[PDB]
C-alpha cells in the first residue's frame, strides 16, 4: 500500500507538471483534458484544474464544429456525473457542472433534476445536491407547488429530513407571497409535523420546524377557535409523549412553547414547573434555559403591569 | 444521537510543547503535496496556531513573504501557491498572514482592493475568482479582507448586507446563498461579516443562539449540523459564532474543553477532527483557538472574527464590537 502512494505522488505530480508547462505555453487542447482527467478524480478540490478545463472548452468551441463542441459537452457531462460518485461533496465539481449547463443552447434540465432525486437518495442531506436542484428548478421555471410535493414524498418516506423541512419552509412563503404563513396553511404544517414527531420523537428536525411554525402566527390573543384547539390538542399529546419518553428533552420544551403560545401568565406555574424538569433531563443546555426563562419571566412582569 | 464515545484514556491536558514542535517540522510527504491547492492557507493556520501559542518566531518570516509576493497576479489577487490561480480564499489569507507580520505593503494593497472590489454582484454577492461561484464565504472573505487593510469603503456594503441577510433562514441560521439550508460554517462567515460591517442587531441571537448550543453533543463536542458526528472544527465555527452573538455561555464549556483535549494526539501532537484520527495543522489551528475562546491561560485572546490573536488586531485598530 505505501510503495502505491509514491506510484501515484509521481504520476499525480508529473501530469501536474505537465499541465502547467503546456499552459504556460498556451496549448489549450485535448492533451489537457486528459491530463486534468487523471488529476481531478482523484482530487476534484483543485480548483486550478477546473479552471484549465474551462479555458480548454472555451477555446475549442471557437475551432470546432457544432457537432465537435456538443460531443465534447457530452463527454463533459459523463466525466463530472464519474467525478460525483467518487466525491458527491466537492463544490469544485458541482460548480463546473453549473458553470457547463448554464453555457449550453438546449440543456435537458429533466435529466439534471432527475440526476438531483438520485443523489438524494444515496444521502437526503447533501446540501451541494439541494443548491444544485435549486439552480435546476430556477432555470426550468419549476413552480412551488412542484417543489413542494416532492419534499413531502421524502419526508414520509424515511428520516434523515432537515434539509427536506427547511426546504419547505423557503417553498411555502412562495405559494403565499407577502411583502408569517396563513392561518389555514399553518394549521396543515401543523398537523404534517405533529405526525413527524409522533412518529419518530428522536427526529430534531421536526421539533426545530414545529418551532418556527408556532412563532408564525398572528399572536396568543388573537388565537381562533380553531388555533386554540389545535394548540390545547398539541399540548396533551406532548404530556402523552412525555410519559412514554421521561427523557425526550424535545417534548418538555416545546410543551413550555405551547403554553407561551396558549396563555403565558395562566401557564406560568406550570411553565416554570416544566423548565425544572426540562434542565434536569437536558443538563448541558441549562445555561440556555436559564436565559429563556428569564427572558419569558421579564415578558410576564410586562404583560402584569399592562393591567388596567 | 450519533456522536463519539471518548475513551477513558484520551488526553485530558494540554500539550503545548508538542503542538509546536508538530507545526514548525511541518512539511519538513503524500498529504502535503496534494494539498499544494490550499497552500497559502495552510501556512495561514500554521503560522497563526504559533503566534496564539507564542511560538511565532520558529517559523521562516523571510521565506513565507517571498512566497506571498510570488502568489499575486497581475489582477491583484492572491492564488494559494505559485501558478495556481487567484481566489478570495487565499487572498484573505495572504492578508492575514501579512498582518500577522506586519508586512502588508510586501503585495500591493490597491491592487488586491480593485481585485475584491471586481467580484462584487449586483445583488451584493461575492464571487470567488473570475468563474463566478457565489457563497457567503466569499462574502466574508471581501469585507474581511478590506476590514484589515482598512478599505472597507471600497465595495457596497448595503448591498452586502442585503445579500447577507437575504441567506438568513427559518432557525435563524445562514447558507451559501438565498435558499440555502443553515450549517455552522455559513454562520460562522455571515456573523463575522455582520460584526465587521456593524450589523449584528438584525440576528436573532436568542433564536440562532439556541440552533448553535444545539450542535453540542453529549460527547461534549459540537458538530456543524443536525444530525451529523462532531468535530473539533465544527466546534471551533460553532464557538465563535456563539461568542460573536453574545451567547457562548449556552455551551457546556467543561465538556467541550475535555473533547477538544481527546482529539489531541500525545505521540505526535497535533490535533485531529476526532479522538484516535490523524492530525493535520487545519485541526491543530481550530482546536488552539477554540480552546483558548473557552478561556485557557497557556493560550494568547484569540478574535472570533479574524480567527486571529487579539493582540495583532488591536494593533492595527481592527476590533468588531461584538454583542457581548
Ligand atoms: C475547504 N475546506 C473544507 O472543505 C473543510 C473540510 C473539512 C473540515 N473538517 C473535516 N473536513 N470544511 C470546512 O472548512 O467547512 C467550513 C466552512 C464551510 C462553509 C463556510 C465556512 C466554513 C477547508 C480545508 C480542508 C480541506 C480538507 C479537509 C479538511 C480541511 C478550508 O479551507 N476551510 C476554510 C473555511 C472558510 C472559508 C471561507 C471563509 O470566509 C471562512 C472560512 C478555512 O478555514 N480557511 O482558512
Ligand atoms: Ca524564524
Ligand atoms: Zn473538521
Amino acid at each position: 500500500k505505501r510503495l502505491e502512494r509514491e506510484q501515484k505522488l509521481k504520476l499525480y505530480q508529473s501530469a501536474t507538471q505537465a499541465v502547467f508547462q503546456k499552459r504556460q505555453a498556451g496549448e489549450l487542447d485535448e492533451s489537457v483534458l486528459e491530463l486534468t482527467s487523471q488529476i481531478l478524480g482523484a482530487n476534484p478540490d483543485f480548483a486550478t484544474l477546473w479552471n484549465c478545463r474551462r479555458e480548454v472548452l472555451q477555446h475549442l468551441e471557437t475551432e470546432k464544429s457544432p457537432e465537435e463542441s456538443a460531443a465534447l459537452v457530452k463527454a463533459e457531462l459523463g466525466f463530472l456525473e464519474s467525478c460525483l460518485r467518487v466525491n458527491p461533496k466537492s463544490y469544485g465539481t458541482w460548480h463546473h457542472r453549473c458553470w457547463l449547463l448554464s453555457r449550453l443552447p438546449e440543456p435537458n434540465w429533466a435529466r439534471e433534476l432527475e440526476l438531483c432525486a438520485r443523489f438524494l437518495e444515496a444521502d437526503e442531506r447533501n446540501f451541494h445536491c439541494w443548491d444544485y436542484r435549486r439552480f435546476v428548478a430556477a432555470q426550468a421555471a419549476v413552480a412551488p407547488a412542484e417543489e413542494l410535493a416532492f419534499t413531502d414524498s421524502l419526508i414520509t418516506r424515511n428520516f434523515s429530513n432537515y434539509s427536506s423541512w427547511h426546504y419547505r419552509s423557503c417553498l411555502l412563503p412562495q405559494l403565499h407571497p407577502q411583502p408569517r404563513l396563513p392561518e389555514n396553511v399553518l394549521l396543515k404544517e401543523l398537523e404534517l409535523v405533529q405526525n413527524a414527531f409522533f412518529t419518530d420523537p428522536n427526529d430534531q428536525s421536526a421539533w426545530f420546524y414545529h418551532r418556527w411554525l408556532l412563532g408564525a402566527g398572528s399572536g396568543r390573543c388573537e388565537l381562533s377557535v380553531e388555533k386554540s384547539t389545535v394548540l390545547q390538542s398539541e399540548l396533551e399529546s406532548c404530556k402523552e409523549l412525555q410519559e412514554l419518553e421521561p427523557e425526550n428533552k424535545w417534548c418538555l420544551l416545546t410543551i413550555i412553547l405551547l403554553m407561551r403560545a396558549l396563555d403565558p401568565l395562566l401557564y406560568e406555574k406550570e411553565t416554570l414547573q416544566y423548565f425544572s424538569t426540562l434542565k434536569a433531563v437536558d443538563p448541558m443546555r441549562a445555561a440556555y434555559l436559564d436565559d429563556l426563562r428569564s427572558k419569558f419571566l421579564l415578558e410576564n412582569s410586562v404583560l402584569k403591569m399592562e393591567y388596567a | 444521537q450519533k456522536d463519539v464515545t471518548i475513551k477513558s484514556d484520551a488526553p485530558d491536558t494540554l500539550l503545548l510543547e508538542k503542538h509546536a514542535d508538530y507545526i514548525a517540522s511541518y512539511g519538513s510527504d503524500y498529504e502535503y503535496c496534494m494539498s499544494e491547492y490550499l497552500r497559502m492557507s495552510g501556512v495561514y493556520w500554521g503560522l497563526t496556531v504559533m503566534d496564539l501559542m507564542g511560538q511565532l518566531h520558529r517559523m521562516n518570516k523571510e521565506e513565507i513573504l517571498v512566497f506571498i509576493k510570488s502568489c499575486q497576479h497581475e489582477c491583484g489577487g492572491v492564488s494559494a501557491s505559485i501558478g495556481h490561480d487567484p481566489h478570495l480564499l487565499y487572498t484573505l489569507s495572504a492578508v492575514q498572514i501579512l498582518t500577522l507580520y506586519d508586512s502588508i505593503h510586501v503585495i500591493n494593497v490597491d491592487k488586491v482592493v480593485a481585485y475584491v472590489q471586481s467580484l462584487q454582484k449586483e445583488d451584493g454577492s461575492f464571487a470567488g475568482d473570475i468563474w463566478g461561484e457565489i457563497d457567503t464565504r466569499f462574502s466574508f472573505c471581501a469585507v474581511a479582507t478590506l476590514a484589515l487593510l482598512g478599505k472597507l469603503d471600497a465595495i457596497n456594503v448595503e448591498k452586502a448586507i442585503e445579500f447577507v441577510l437575504s441567506c438568513m433562514n427559518f432557525d435563524g441560521g445562514f447558507g451559501c446563498r438565498p435558499g440555502s439550508e443553515s450549517h455552522a460554517g455559513q454562520i460562522y462567515c455571515c456573523t463575522g461579516f455582520l460584526a465587521i460591517t456593524s450589523q449584528l442587531h438584525q440576528v436573532n441571537s436568542d433564536l440562532l443562539g439556541w440552533w448553535l448550543c444545539e450542535r453540542q453533543l453529549p460527547s461534549g463536542g459540537l458538530n456543524g449540523r443536525p444530525e451529523k458526528l462532531p468535530d473539533v472544527c465544527y466546534s471551533w465555527w460553532v464557538l465563535a459564532s456563539l461568542k460573536i452573538i453574545g451567547r457562548l455561555h449556552w455551551i457546556d464549556r467543561e465538556k467541550l474543553r475535555s473533547f477538544i483535549l481527546a482529539c489531541q494526539d500525545e505521540e505526535t501532537g497535533g490535533f485531529a477532527d476526532r479522538p484516535g484520527d490523524m492530525v493535520d495543522p487545519f485541526h491543530t489551528l481550530f482546536g488552539i483557538a477554540g480552546l483558548s475562546l473557552l478561556g485557557e491561560e497557556q493560550i494568547k485572546p484569540v478574535s472570533p472574527v479574524f480567527c486571529m490573536p487579539e493582540e495583532v488586531l488591536q494593533r492595527v485598530n481592527v476590533q468588531p464590537e461584538l454583542v457581548s
